[PDB]
């Protein structure tokens, strides 16, 4: 009851949070 | 009218306000210094703080003491039709007047 | 001429029986469980924990203000000040009876934000427990679930003594620090 | 039960009574310093004041006209012929 | 996306804060003395009670 | 307890109010006639809810009379106590014969016999007081009490109420 319904916004497009390293064998 | 002093009185304590700001302002940047641990400048920092403390009581006492002021002058004790009718002649009279004979 | 409701009973020559009124969820023949509005649907009985209903009339009186005026066109301590202003504006002003409640729902009620009364609402209206014991539970703070079950008497069996108990943390953890 | 209006069945015609009954009551409320929806061209008489709102077909009024089973039709008085 | 725990370009401004401060790869001994230093400069601003009181 | 209610109330309106500010002063009408009241059946009648909606529907002609007649359908926020009820309220008035506490609309009274042994009256405090051996309940104090029972008079309801049993008494 603290508003009604939960506002959506999902999102994968964002800035990002994964680096990347470990690609070479 | 003898009020625009107290008028002044209180423009005056609007300085002082607008020297709260700027005096504690020094007190910001002068802390910035001393928790940066070069005790430096300790003395002048605890002079322009014990500063912003006084321009504000000096403020909070003085406006206080207008609000007491126009509490006290408040407990004290068309205007258009008085003077402009009869003046009416005053003016035109006295210029008939000049109009006749001068100099 | 008085108030009448949707209750239609025949009441033909045969006066009486009266059945007392009490908490043994025995309330009048209008404080029913199975009410009826306007629309005719069977609809259940609408009870308020002073808050949900210090709500309710602050909204009620918010909204007429706003027909007021269009018609017109061609911290607690605070909240008594503000409640005491909307009165002013929209209320009869000889209701003392408003004002008074007013008065007392601001000084008494336990949830202050809307927020907070949709979950007490929430988390209470799960138990099945009858409208009247809902409200008296989120309108009376108890702590052991004993305080509970002896001044709202009608819950006895009807929940856990832990159950209930649980319930009582999680509103206790609700109650808007004033 | 109250009769839909596409369903009334009654005279569209004003009968005797309700005129009378209209004119009566119109009478007594504008007697009781009710407002007069005409331009009263110098009338003081009630009833005279009311003859001519029914005359301009200027009465608010509704006549709920009570069949013997208990429903009814209602018809406004602005509706209803004056033949009378 | 839903369980990833990072810094926006956030962490950066982070950087120019805490390299900001006077420290950075000095160790242990210089850095609790430091600490000491600025509980004195916490201690120093209990001075503001002193003035505190005179506003009395 | 405090409930919300779906009532009706039939409003007699001269013929000279047949104006486009009508249902204006019907809604009006209503509200000075309704709020505030206190019925036996439905107890205090505090405020009517949803002003922009309330149901005015088709006037009939009361016939020999000009004046039409509607059935006005509202909904409001009652309050009906309750024998067995426990409240929360003020102490407003003390005496030697008890305590008068204010329910939102209404007052609880609490007799010298209906609260434990050990709180005696004390005449000699300004203002008068009820004294146990480590409380004090005067016109201040806030108390919760148990509804013994209820008494229909006029334009109110007044009851009588306990503080002698478990989890009662001063907050």
């Amino acid at each position: 009851p603290s508003y009604s319904p939960t506002s959506p916004s999902y999102s994968p497009t964002s800035p990002s949070y994964s680096p990347t390293s470990p690609s070479y064998s | 009218p003898y009020i625009q002093e107290r008028l002044k009185s209180l423009n005056d304590i609007e300085t002082q306000l607008c020297s709260m700001l700027q005096e504690a302002s020094q007190v910001t940047f002068i802390f910035g210094e001393l928790k940066r641990g070069n005790e430096s400048v300790k003395p002048q920092f605890e002079n322009h703080v014990k500063q912003f403390y006084e321009r504000l009581d000096k403020s909070t006492t003085q406006l206080r003491k207008e609000i007491q002021l126009l509490d006290e002058n408040v407990g004290t004790r068309a205007l258009g039709q008085d003077t402009e009718k009869m003046e009416e002649q005053l003016d035109l009279l006295s210029a008939i007047l000049d109009p006749s004979k001068s100099k | 001429v008085s108030t009448s409701t949707f209750q239609t009973r025949r009441r033909r020559l045969k006066k009486v029986e009266e059945e007392e009124n009490a908490a043994t969820l025995q309330l009048g023949q209008e404080f029913q469980l199975k009410q009826i509005n306007h629309q005719g649907e069977e609809e259940e009985l609408i009870a308020l924990n002073l808050s949900e209903a210090r709500l309710v009339i602050k909204e009620a009186l918010v909204e007429r203000r706003r027909a007021f005026k269009r018609s017109q066109k061609k911290t607690r301590e605070k909240e008594l000040e503000s409640i005491d202003v909307l009165l002013e504006q929209t209320t009869g002003g000889n209701n003392k009876d408003l004002k008074n409640t007013m008065q007392y729902l601001t000084n008494f009620s336990r949830f202050r934000d809307q927020e907070t009364v949709g979950a007490v609402i929430q988390l209470l209206k799960s138990t099945g427990l009858h409208p009247f014991e809902v409200a008296q539970l989120g309108s009376l703070a108890c702590d052991t679930a004993d305080e509970a079950k002896t001044l709202i008497p009608s819950l006895n069996n009807k929940i856990s003594d832990d159950e209930l108990e649980r319930i009582l943390k999680e509103l206790s953890n609700l109650e808007t620090l004033y | 039960k109250a009769i839909p209006k596409d369903q009334r069945a009654t005279t569209p015609y004003m009968t005797k009574y309700e005129r009378a009954r209209i004119l009566g009551t119109r009478a007594l409320q504008i007697s009781m310093n009710a407002p007069v929806f005409v331009d009263l061209e110098g009338e003081t008489d009630p009833l005279r004041i009311a003859m001519k709102e029914l005359a301009e077909k200027k009465i608010p009024l509704v006549i709920r006209r009570y069949l013997p089973d208990g429903s009814f039709e209602d018809w406004s008085v602005e509706e209803l012929i004056v033949d009378l | 996306l839903l369980r990833k725990k990072n810094i926006p370009e956030v962490d950066e401004w982070m950087k120019y804060v805490r390299e900001t401060s006077g420290v950075t790869t000095a160790l242990l001994k210089d850095e609790e003395i430091e600490k000491l230093l600025q509980q004195d400069r916490e201690i120093t601003n209990w001075a503001r009670t002193t003035f505190r009181n005179e506003y009395g | 307890m405090f409930f919300i209610k779906d009532l009706s109330l039939n409003i007699t309106l001269h013929p000279s109010f047949f104006g486009p500010r009508m249902k204006q002063y019907l809604k009006t009408k209503l509200l000075e006639e309704v709020e505030g009241s206190c019925t036996g059946k439905f107890g205090y009648i505090l405020c009517v809810l949803d002003y922009d909606n309330i149901d005015i529907q088709r006037g009939r002609i009361l016939p020999t009379d000009g004046s039409a007649e509607f059935n006005v359908k509202y909904r409001a926020v009652v309050f009906k106590p309750f024998k067995g009820e426990v409240v929360d309220g003020t102490v407003v008035s003390c005496s030697q014969h008890g305590f008068e506490v204010q329910v939102g609309p209404m007052k609880v009274f609490v007799t010298k016999h209906l609260m434990p042994q050990d709180l005696t009256f004390n005449a000699g405090s300004n203002p008068p007081s009820y004294q146990s051996s480590e409380d004090v309940i005067t016109i201040k104090s806030r108390i919760r009490v148990k509804i013994e029972g209820c008494i229909s008079q006029v334009s109110s309801i007044h009851a009588i109420g306990s503080i002698k049993e478990d989890y009662l008494g001063a907050i």
